């Protein structure tokens, strides 16, 4: 009726998913090279 | 089959169906002369089961029991990225009924303005949604029922003659409860099988001519809610299935 | 072309046509006194199709149904998000006017304040209800029509000199129902060939001259498919036109 | 600072006056508000004065009241910075704000809000306007322009208009020669717009008409002042459709029924 | 509960209403102005299985239905999208027991659509991220006072009213039984003098009870009790048995 | 501060009063058929009160709109919608002590009177939801170009919206009563219009326009007798000769 905007409809965010999207735009190249100097101290990580 | 809901062995009835059976698979629009109670929400799902896609639904549920906002912001729906509070592409649920059949119901309750926008989609069709935006069609029959004289509606000047015409393809009237009379008895026979299957009451125990001169007394406001319910209201007032029925609750609703 | 269809048979309706034509590559208002159920919709088509911008866009839209008065504001415009709820206003209509003419059904019920609003537009037209954006106008021709009585209205005040001026350019008075009786008989047989084309009924009933006589005598005020509407109404009636047609429906809502 | 005298035309009566004293007027930047025709000298008026706002003076804010819906009418009245009214976003500037110096183009609809007059008398406060949440006032300008077509004085006894609507508004009227009334240039803004109705219709030749249209011209009412007559013009124009053809009538109340 | 159910048309009639407490059946209940009718509801509750079942009382009128089915159903969220875990749903919150619906016969019919038929199925009960399901409370709602007229006012959805319970709880007034009057009086009345902390019941003359002998008392137990209290505190001292039978703190006097 | 006084008796003697007014603050409200200077009075009072270092800037009451008053009386809401977040304060408290002319209280409304008044007669800054309430003492007064007492008689305002001016409503003339300096007055206009008119100089009207002047019903009374002089400045232009004739009723139409 009488329009407009009205409330109604938050917590943390963190780089997680974001340094992951870093990764993708970044080329495989190096994004393989980031993939490896991140690998290297993830023991369980081949 | 549909179970042969409401299965009318009066020979009105028996037209009744035998049009139905007739113009069902015309999945065009036409002019239901009905009434809630008598039939209340009756034949629509059979002529859709009827309609011509089986596989076609029943959506309907345009009741106007909605008075303002809420009647068309839901019967278009409305946009999803405007509205007057909602990003919800709400596509209103003649989007919904894919197929088959739909009813729109309590139409005297409709104004002007929704009259004029519905005969014309009775015509036109196409609509862009509310909000506005490129007009789309549906192929399917139309439907609706009201209790009123819309002819005299129409002299009342109220709605879209327009609409009380192209949709009136005919008038189809159906039985009342007072319409009901010899097979009112079988209706009791059959609303009592139901019954006793549902209260767990063994059986039919019997009629009371004192209770079947009561309930033939019985002007019967209602035509087939009121059968039902009084019937519950005078089950509970038996209880059993072992004394002829004679506890009628014509008033489950009387005082004290 | 409008198909040609809806032949009107009296020459006055070539008349009418003709000063359509003069009016075609014209650009400029035009009333058309149109009837209940008539079907100034299908001339004014027949005009599009033939509009000096033929190509231009043709939009049905008309304020008849305006339920809201905020529709109106959309149809004058939104501001992005003007409001809010809503990312931009749903523009069709101002879309279908600049590059196109102005077409409305029954202009009585305009809110005053809304009919001069429109009246800010035809001599200017500036970028409207737009939440205070920059004015910009819709290359927007116009074209009026309705049943309504103009005098009536004048009585009424509900056209102001502005608006009864401005907005009036020509009139095209519909003939009366019964005006085109021979076009009636003509745009009749239309009808009748043309249903039984598309029901595909096997064979066409073809016509009654009693049921020819009688219908004539519907003085038949409503004709616009209202015409249409008792056509399909007496098609039920013989409800199929395999054999020569006498089933002639005009009244439905009639049981029995 | 030029003629940009546009279509403004038939001014044989003192309608000619009535433009040496809107001239006389034009200079001064005080509140604009006239009087006469709808749709008939009046906006052309309008038209005038813009051009006597000078074409530097800056953008011809057209206010059309029989718009604005109800409330926020309100937000573009008062503004509309805050959010939940216009889509947040900037504070979003209302057309009386978007008028900065501009014309305050007021147009006498005769709509209900004089809820809005008194906003209005507000906004001829003290050069200011203040928003939606508007957090201060803002002291503003703007040249101020209305007109009129009916009787504000009655409409004061009526009570019709707020006191002060008129109290505030008009340093003094305008007025205009009425169609029954101006009647002098009828032969002439006749043929002007005949010129270009001709021209549009790209007529080969000027029909030319006889004198029974123009004892008819006289003989006509004219209700509306300038353009019913002129879209009687275009009319004949139409009706006729024929180059260098004489007229002898012409074409306004198609309310006639046909014979 | 003291009931004191003194008509004892309230006796039979709690024995009705027992036998129908352990069914589940949907409840549609008529109530006096001071019925009681909690009490009635809450014995029939304790004597349903669901005597431990959930027993959300629907105040039904409270809410927002710009948020109805928003309480009616809920909405799961939660992580970055809403701090906290998820609603706990109306439909939801009740679930497997009472459904009782206060505040009802004044309701929007945004309410009263929103839940027409809404547990037909049921399996449409958690929305907006909550998440659909069917459920089993078993649906009261009571204080009903709304004449038939009401629904031929149509404003009393005659779709719920078909949708209502088989019959209706007739409900008599305070001018009906006049039995449990000095009694149930009197339990409250040392309930408050406990309450009061009081020294004991002075007692009452019978001028007081006669007086009160004529009254229709259409405040039923509420007039009862504010009866009470307002002799109560009039008395303002327990010597003697009090005389008084308080009307209504109306007139000046 | 300063504005074009009556220079009057009752003129002078309003302004008495408002000096007795002077630095007090309690709430008011004005008396007066019309305004005759309605904010400029309330202005210069304004001008003068403790509020002079105080905020002594008004706000336009019955100017606001319909479901904002919370924030109208408390400023930009942090917890209304979701957009913003931050209470922003009262336009009193934008005052909260200055001078804040209650000016359109005539035109209020009803259920907004109901809150207004309550919080004025009792109330600290309760905001939307808030903690704590602060009592913004904002320098009180409001006004009435009409007739409150037959409001009352109607009955649309509170009685409590009687008890609202802490102050008694001082009044000014009528301009069928003041009608004392309109000679100096309307001269002091004149050299207002001529240099607004950039004219030279006024070598004057008529003594028949000063009869006139006399023989005047003034309703705009404040404002008509500057009003029409620029009139007949503008409609004459003319510095040569007297105004003889002055611009009666524009409303009336010239033959
Ligand atoms: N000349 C025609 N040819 C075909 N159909 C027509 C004609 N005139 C009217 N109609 C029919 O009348 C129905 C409504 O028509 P009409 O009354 O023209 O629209 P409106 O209600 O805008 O006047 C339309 O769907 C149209 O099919
Ligand atoms: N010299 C003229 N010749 C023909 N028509 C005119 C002339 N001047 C104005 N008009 C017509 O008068 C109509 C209304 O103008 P106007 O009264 O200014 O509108 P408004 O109501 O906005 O003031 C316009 O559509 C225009 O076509
Ligand atoms: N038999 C009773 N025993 C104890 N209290 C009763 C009895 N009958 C009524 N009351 C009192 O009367 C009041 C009636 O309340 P309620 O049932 O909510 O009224 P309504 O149904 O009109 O809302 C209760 O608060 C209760 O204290
Ligand atoms: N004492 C005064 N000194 C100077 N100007 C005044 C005085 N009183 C009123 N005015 C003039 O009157 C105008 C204010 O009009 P006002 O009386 O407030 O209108 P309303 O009566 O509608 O409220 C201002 O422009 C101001 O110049
Ligand atoms: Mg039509
Ligand atoms: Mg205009
Ligand atoms: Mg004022």
């Amino acid at each position: 009726m009488k329009q407009g905007l009205q409330l109604r409809l938050q917590l943390a965010m963190t780089p997680q998913l974001q340094q992951a999207i870093r990764l993708l735009q970044l080329s495989t190249l190096e994004l393989q090279q980031e993939l490896q100097q991140a690998l290297e101290s993830n023991p369980l990580l081949e | 089959e549909y179970k042969d809901n409401l299965l009318g062995e009066a020979n009105s009835f028996l037209e009744v169906l035998e049009q139905v059976s007739h113009l069902a698979p015309l999945d065009k629009p036409v002019l239901i002369i009905g009434e809630r109670g008598t039939g209340k929400e009756l034949i629509a799902s059979r002529l859709h089961y009827l309609s011509s896609r089986w596989q076609g639904p029943f959506i309907s549920l345009n009741c106007a029991a909605l008075n303002e906002n809420l009647l068309d912001s839901e019967l278009f729906g409305h946009e999803a990225g405007a509205f007057t509070g909602a990003q919800k592409r709400h596509p209103g649920r003649f989007e919904r009924a894919d197929g088959g059949t739909l009813f729109l119901d309590e139409l005297a309750t409709a104004p002007m303005m929704v009259q004029e926008k519905l005969l014309r989609v009775i015509e036109y069709g196409e609509l862009e949604r509310v909000g506005g935006s490129q007009p789309l069609q549906v192929n399917v029959r139309l439907v609706c029922a009201t209790n009123a004289d819309l002819p005299a509606m129409v002299n009342e000047g109220t709605f879209r003659a327009d609409l009380l015409d192209r949709l009136a393809f005919d008038v189809v009237q159906l039985p009342p409860l007072r319409e009901r009379e010899s097979d009112i008895m079988l209706m009791a026979e059959y609303f009592a099988i139901q019954m006793c299957r549902e209260i767990k009451l063994p059986l039919f125990p019997g009629f009371t001519e004192r209770a079947r001169e009561t309930l033939l007394n019985y002007r019967w406001p209602g035509n087939i809610r009121e059968l039902k319910n009084v019937v519950e209201r005078s089950v509970y007032r038996h209880g059993t299935s072992d004394y002829p029925l004679d506890d009628i609750i014509i008033d489950p609703f009387k005082r004290r």
